[PDB]
């Protein structure tokens, strides 16, 4: 599960 | 009249916090579906049941900076929204902070700092908001002092909670003068 939508890496 | 010490938002990410246990514990993501880019520290371990993760800022030099004020940003989804994680998963998360004269640079030891408070939201995210990018932003300001040595850190442990981190803003007040 995510807790941020559309988040992605860095 | 405020002095800004630290800006997580304002910072792009180039920041270099230190998180332990290094990778599958918090972990530094960015949104870009928004006018401005969004940069985050997140966790979401809420099923195993024994987590006790890490983030640690840089170190900060105090400066002429006695009593600093600390304001979180931060997203919390609820926990009914994972099936099965009545005993896993968890809603709050706790700040804490150390003073030190030396940067201790990777040398994380937990045991030097000092609990703040336990963070809890005003607002959770339920599954449907979440799923429509509307999420709940909540705001939780906490204040340390008198500081007395050269610098300081802020860490945060997540213990099995599906939070995410935006914003981080230490200022202080400069004194005040009779004009
Ligand atoms: O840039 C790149 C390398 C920087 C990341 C180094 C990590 S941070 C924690 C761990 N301890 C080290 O001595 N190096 C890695």
């Amino acid at each position: 599960y995510s807790a941020y939508p559309d988040s992605v890496p860095m | 009249g405020e002095v800004v010490l630290l800006d997580f938002a304002a910072a792009g990410g180039e920041l270099g916090w230190l998180t332990h246990p290094y990778g599958k514990g918090w972990d530094l993501m960015q949104n870009i579906m928004n006018d401005m880019p969004i940069y985050m520290y997140s966790v979401c371990n809420v099923m195993s049941g024994d987590q006790d993760n890490w983030l640690r800022t840089n170190w900060v030099y105090r400066g002429e900076a006695e009593r600093i004020f600390i304001e979180l940003k931060f997203t919390v989804r609820d926990c009914n929204s994972f099936p099965g994680g009545a005993s896993s998963c968890k809603e709050t998360f706790n700040l804490y902070y150390a003073e030190s004269d030396l940067d201790y640079g990777t040398n994380f030891q937990k045991r030097l700092f000092t609990k703040i408070d336990t963070i809890a939201p005003d607002e959770i995210t339920v599954s449907s908001d979440f799923e429509a990018r509307h999420v709940k932003l909540n705001v939780e300001e906490r204040s340390v002092g008198p500081l007395t040595r050269k610098g300081f850190y802020l860490a945060f442990q997540d213990i099995g909670a599906c939070v995410a981190l935006l914003s981080v803003r230490v200022y202080y007040k400069k004194a005040h003068h009779h004009h």
